[PDB]
């Protein structure tokens, strides 16, 4: 008995002496419009495939970063302008 | 998980039980010292490895000996 | 003049070392009347670097291109004032204060609690052994031939 | 007097007389022969 | 009521404690075993809960304890005021106190 | 000797602290310590704080075997009391833990075997060669 | 016959693992039993790291010094 | 398009191998056979 008076080890209902309590987990049912549900559940289930997920993240990532790195002017990020002054001698002569 | 092996050296002073924090170790029945008795380790797997039972015993290095080795959650000292 | 360094009486860079800190001296001497005690003190600090450099130079120091004292402790002769002279007197000296409380040690060693000798010193027993460290290395040495010196273990 | 010279027999007590005496000889000595760089007397 | 509540002479005036050292305690008051044991004397030095455990001995010891301080700290200034006094430009810094 | 089987007695008065069992229960062994306090007395219990155990039985559920040996300890030491606890799996199974005969380990009570015991001196062991490309080390022979 | 050294004579230890190794002592008992293991009770001067000055030893890790 | 590849490798060993290899890693270092 769990709910006696100071009795905090039942030892069948052993979740409840353990803490297995969801502290703020609601069992009340879906909120959202059935048919805002229907739409997000028809195209978000490609990304739900994880291994299929994980390897398309990655060439995804990986593509757009080489590709946007790539295509980007000399405007966004100026390691890719140049030096656009001329070079400076280094001490004693130049060594 | 770790390894407390006692030696025979042990004069059966009690001291290293009554060190020990999780009752390693316990005095058993035994014919080789003036006390006649002699300090086993059944619950090794309770050891945290304080080492309090051989920062307590008198002999000329050591006859309760803690060799440290695989760490569990018990011997990790955790309360989680 | 060995080891290219030429003697401190004849090195000008010496000389402008002594200069400089004279001048430097000075410098802080004017600030002072003549006859205050500043000034006094000063001055006698004045003559006393006079004199220090005049006995680097009497005393055969060695003087390099920084115009400073080398010390040549290699062994030759006109320079063991620099370094043997002195490290005799130091391996006397230490070997009295080691052959002192080594013998303390061993006359408090026979003791019922000798340990109440080492951090409460036997005024008396040390003033009888202190003296016995004045001439410590013949007994150090017959000690060695006597196999005194070294316990058995 | 009976148990200073005990006292006065301790490590530290010893210690500071002994060094203050020897300090005091090395501090007279360096006044009486000051900036001594070799042993000229031989 | 708040009374005067003192006692004489609970300690004897006497040398005997200082020529025996580390007298303030059970595992001390025996000699030095080892070179832990000067450690050890003067850590627990001040550890006047750990010598007598009772407030009353323990707040006489510090009552007279803050008393060498105090007399410590009045020697010091003592000793700055007499180094002011006899070591000291005070008076020069008195006559140009922006550049001396 | 048999076990002193668990029951569902009374705990002491706490008002609760952050030192009990988060997470090491509801997944892995949490422990119980179960003691018979002639009177009513606050104690300070290992997880911090200070707690008033009840007259006759008390019980009170503790996360790892150190708590409960130095609460016992300290029970036995200060309150003269005889205390016993457990072990208790997230599934059950009640391991019973601390005496082990009834009496105390520092006893020499017959029956317990010697386990952990080598007859030999320290100093005997042979070196890490000998037991070399082995599972076995220095100290098992 | 009493085994053993007696309980004044004068030892020193053979005993390798131990931190009065080939250093002398004093036997204060030696235990008559033959199932006593380490029955020499020898004490000395010195104490050791865990600030204890006596431990028990073997008959054969130990040596009856000639002084 | 050659002064172009230190832009394609960089990010492709710096960003992109560190995550494949953190991933990787990090599930080898929780696989249970
Ligand atoms: C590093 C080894 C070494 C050692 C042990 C010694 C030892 C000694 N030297 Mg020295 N010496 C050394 C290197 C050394 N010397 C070198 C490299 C030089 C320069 C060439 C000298 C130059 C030197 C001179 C000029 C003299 C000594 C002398 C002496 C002896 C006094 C002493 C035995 C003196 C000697 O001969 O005494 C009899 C002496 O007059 N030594
Ligand atoms: C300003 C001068 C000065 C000062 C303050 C010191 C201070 C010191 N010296 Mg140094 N030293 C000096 C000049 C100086 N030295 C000179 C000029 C020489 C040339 C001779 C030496 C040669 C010298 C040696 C060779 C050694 C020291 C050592 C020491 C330390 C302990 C000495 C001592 O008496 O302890 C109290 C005394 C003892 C504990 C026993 C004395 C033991 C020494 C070695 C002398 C014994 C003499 C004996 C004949 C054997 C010689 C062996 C040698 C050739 C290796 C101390 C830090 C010792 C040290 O630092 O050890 C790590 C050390 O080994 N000194
Ligand atoms: C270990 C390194 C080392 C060495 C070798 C030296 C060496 C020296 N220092 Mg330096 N010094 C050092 C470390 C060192 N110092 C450190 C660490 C400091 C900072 C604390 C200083 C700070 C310092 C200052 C500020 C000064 C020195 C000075 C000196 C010189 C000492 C002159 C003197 O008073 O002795 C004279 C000799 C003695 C005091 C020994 C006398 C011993 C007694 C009387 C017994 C001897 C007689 C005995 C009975 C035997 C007789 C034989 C027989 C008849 C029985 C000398 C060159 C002074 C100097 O002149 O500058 C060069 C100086 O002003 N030093
Ligand atoms: C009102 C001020 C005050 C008072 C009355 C005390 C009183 C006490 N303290 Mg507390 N303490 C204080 C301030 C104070 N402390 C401060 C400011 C700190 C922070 C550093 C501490 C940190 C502290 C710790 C961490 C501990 C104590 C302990 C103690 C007790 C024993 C101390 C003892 O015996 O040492 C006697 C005195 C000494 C051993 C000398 C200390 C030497 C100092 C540290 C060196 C510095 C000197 C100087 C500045 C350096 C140059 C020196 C020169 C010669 C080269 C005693 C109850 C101990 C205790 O109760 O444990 C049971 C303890 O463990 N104190
Ligand atoms: C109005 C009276 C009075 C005054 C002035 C003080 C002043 C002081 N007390 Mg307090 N004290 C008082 C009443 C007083 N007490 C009472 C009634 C009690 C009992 C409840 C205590 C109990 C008490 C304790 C337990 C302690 C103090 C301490 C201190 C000193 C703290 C250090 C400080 O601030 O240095 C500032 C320094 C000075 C002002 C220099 C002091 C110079 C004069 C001569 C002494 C002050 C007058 C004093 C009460 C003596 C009266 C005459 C005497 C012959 C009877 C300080 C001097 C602490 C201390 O330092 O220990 C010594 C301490 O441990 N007092
Ligand atoms: C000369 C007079 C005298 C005499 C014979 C005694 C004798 C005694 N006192 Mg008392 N006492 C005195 C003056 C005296 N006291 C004074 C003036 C004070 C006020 C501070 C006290 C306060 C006092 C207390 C609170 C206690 C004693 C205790 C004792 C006993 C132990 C003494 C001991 O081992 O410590 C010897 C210690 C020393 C000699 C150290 C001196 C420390 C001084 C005060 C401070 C110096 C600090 C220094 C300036 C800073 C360090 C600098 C350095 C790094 C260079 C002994 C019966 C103890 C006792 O009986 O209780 C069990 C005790 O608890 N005394
Ligand atoms: C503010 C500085 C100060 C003060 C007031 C004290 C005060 C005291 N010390 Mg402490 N002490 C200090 C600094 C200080 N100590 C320091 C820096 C050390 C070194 C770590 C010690 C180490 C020390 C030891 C080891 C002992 C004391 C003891 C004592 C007591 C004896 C006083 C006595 O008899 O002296 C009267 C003497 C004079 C006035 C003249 C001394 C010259 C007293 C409580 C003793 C104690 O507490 O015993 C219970 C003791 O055994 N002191
Ligand atoms: C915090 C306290 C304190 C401190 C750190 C100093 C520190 C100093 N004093 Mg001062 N002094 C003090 C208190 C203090 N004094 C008090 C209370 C008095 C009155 C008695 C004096 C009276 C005094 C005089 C008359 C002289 C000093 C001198 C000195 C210096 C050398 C002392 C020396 O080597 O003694 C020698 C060592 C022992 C006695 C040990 C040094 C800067 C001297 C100085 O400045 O010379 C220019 C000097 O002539 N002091
Ligand atoms: C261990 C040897 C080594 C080291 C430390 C580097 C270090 C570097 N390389 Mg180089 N590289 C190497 C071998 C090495 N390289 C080899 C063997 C090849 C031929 C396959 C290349 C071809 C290469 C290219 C084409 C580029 C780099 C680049 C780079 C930089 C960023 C990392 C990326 O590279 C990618 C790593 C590899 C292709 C190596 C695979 C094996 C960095 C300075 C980039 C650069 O220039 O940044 C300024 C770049 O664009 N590396
Ligand atoms: C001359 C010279 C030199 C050189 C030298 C050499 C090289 C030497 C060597 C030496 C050696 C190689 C040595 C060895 C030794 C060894 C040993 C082994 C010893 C021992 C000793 C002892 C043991 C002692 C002791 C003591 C004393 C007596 C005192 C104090 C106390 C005591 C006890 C510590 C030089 C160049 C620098 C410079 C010039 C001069
Ligand atoms: S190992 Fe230590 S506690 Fe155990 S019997 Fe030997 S001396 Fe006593």
């Amino acid at each position: 008995k769990y709910g006696d008076k100071s009795v905090y080890f039942d030892l069948e209902d052993l979740g409840n002496t353990t803490g297995q309590w969801d502290v703020y987990g609601s069992d009340a049912p879906s909120p959202y419009n059935p048919l805002q549900s229907k739409f997000f559940e028809t195209f978000a289930a490609p990304f739900t495939k994880r291994g299929l997920l994980l390897k398309f993240l990655i060439l995804g990532g990986g593509s757009l970063l080489t590709y946007v790195s790539a295509n980007s002017t000399g405007d966004v990020l100026p390691i890719k302008r140049g030096p656009q002054e001329p070079p400076k001698l280094g001490p004693r002569g130049k060594l | 998980s770790h390894s407390v092996k006692i030696y025979d050296t042990c004069i059966g002073c009690t001291q290293c039980v009554r060190a020990c924090p999780t009752d390693v170790l316990e005095m058993i029945p035994w014919d080789g010292c003036k006390a006649k008795q002699i300090a086993s380790a059944p619950r090794t797997e309770d050891c945290v490895g304080c080492k309090r039972c051989e920062s307590a015993c008198p002999t000329d290095f050591l006859s309760v000996r803690v060799y440290l080795w695989h760490e569990t959650t018990r011997s990790m000292g955790l309360a989680y | 003049d060995i080891s290219g360094l030429t003697p401190c009486k004849d090195s000008k860079q010496f000389a402008k070392r002594e200069k400089q800190q004279i001048k430097k001296l000075e410098s802080s001497l004017k600030l002072y009347a003549p006859e205050s005690a500043p000034a006094l003190a000063l001055n006698a600090q004045i003559e006393k670097t006079k004199r220090r450099f005049d006995n680097y130079g009497k005393y055969g120091l060695l003087c390099g291109s920084d115009g400073l004292p080398h010390l040549i402790v290699n062994g030759d002769q006109r320079h063991w004032g620099e370094f043997i002279t002195p490290g005799i007197l130091f391996l006397y000296i230490a070997g009295w204060i080691g052959w002192v409380g080594r013998s303390y040690l061993i006359a408090i060693s026979g003791e019922k609690k000798p340990a109440m000798k080492e951090i409460i010193i036997d005024v008396p027993l040390a003033s009888r052994i202190i003296f016995r460290g004045f001439i410590w290395p013949v007994a150090a040495y017959r000690e060695f031939l006597n196999g005194d010196l070294i316990a058995k273990d | 007097m009976r148990d200073l010279k005990t006292y006065l027999s301790v490590a530290p007590v010893l210690s500071t007389l002994w060094f203050g005496s020897l300090a005091g000889l090395l501090i007279e000595i360096n006044r009486l022969f000051p900036d001594a760089l070799t042993f000229p007397f031989f | 009521e708040v009374k005067i509540l003192v006692d004489r002479d609970p300690i004897k005036t006497s040398f005997e404690e200082w020529a025996k050292p580390g007298h303030f305690s059970r595992t001390i008051a025996k000699g030095p075993d080892t070179t832990t044991w000067i450690w050890n004397l003067h850590a627990d030095a001040h550890d006047f809960d750990s010598h007598t455990s009772d407030l009353e001995e323990i707040s006489r010891k510090v009552f007279s304890a803050h008393f060498g301080q105090l007399s410590i700290i009045f020697l010091w200034l003592s000793g700055m005021y007499f180094h002011g006094a006899r070591f000291s430009n005070y008076e020069a810094w008195l006559s140009d106190p922006t550049h001396i | 000797t048999p076990p002193q089987l668990d029951p569902n007695t009374p705990s002491p008065i706490f008002a609760g602290s952050t030192g009990g069992l988060l997470r090491k229960a509801q997944v892995e062994e949490f422990y119980v310590i179960t003691w018979n306090s002639p009177k009513e007395q606050i104690f300070e219990m290992p997880t911090g704080g200070a707690a008033i155990m009840r007259e006759g039985p008390n019980l009170l559920k503790l996360a790892r075997k150190e708590q409960c040996l130095a609460l016992g300890t300290r029970l036995r030491s200060k309150y003269k009391i005889t205390y016993q606890f457990y072990r208790v799996f997230p599934n059950g199974e009640v391991q019973y833990l601390h005496p082990k005969d009834g009496v105390y380990p520092e006893k020499a009570n017959p029956g317990r075997e010697g386990v952990g015991l080598n007859m030999r001196s320290i100093g005997k062991n042979v070196s890490p060669i000998e037991v070399k490309f082995t599972g076995k080390q220095s100290y098992d022979l | 016959p009493p085994i053993g050294p007696k309980r004044g004579s004068k030892v020193k230890i053979l005993r390798r693992e131990s931190y009065w190794f080939k250093n002398v002592g004093s036997v204060v008992a030696v235990d008559q039993d033959p199932k006593t293991r380490y029955p020499v009770v020898v004490r000395f001067a010195k104490v050791n790291y865990a600030n204890i000055s006596t431990n028990n030893y073997a008959l054969d890790e130990v040596e009856e010094v000639a002084a | 398009t050659f002064n172009n590849l230190p832009s394609i490798f960089v990010p492709l060993v710096g960003l992109v191998f560190p995550a494949i290899a953190m991933a990787s890693l990090f599930l080898h270092i929780q696989k249970n056979k």
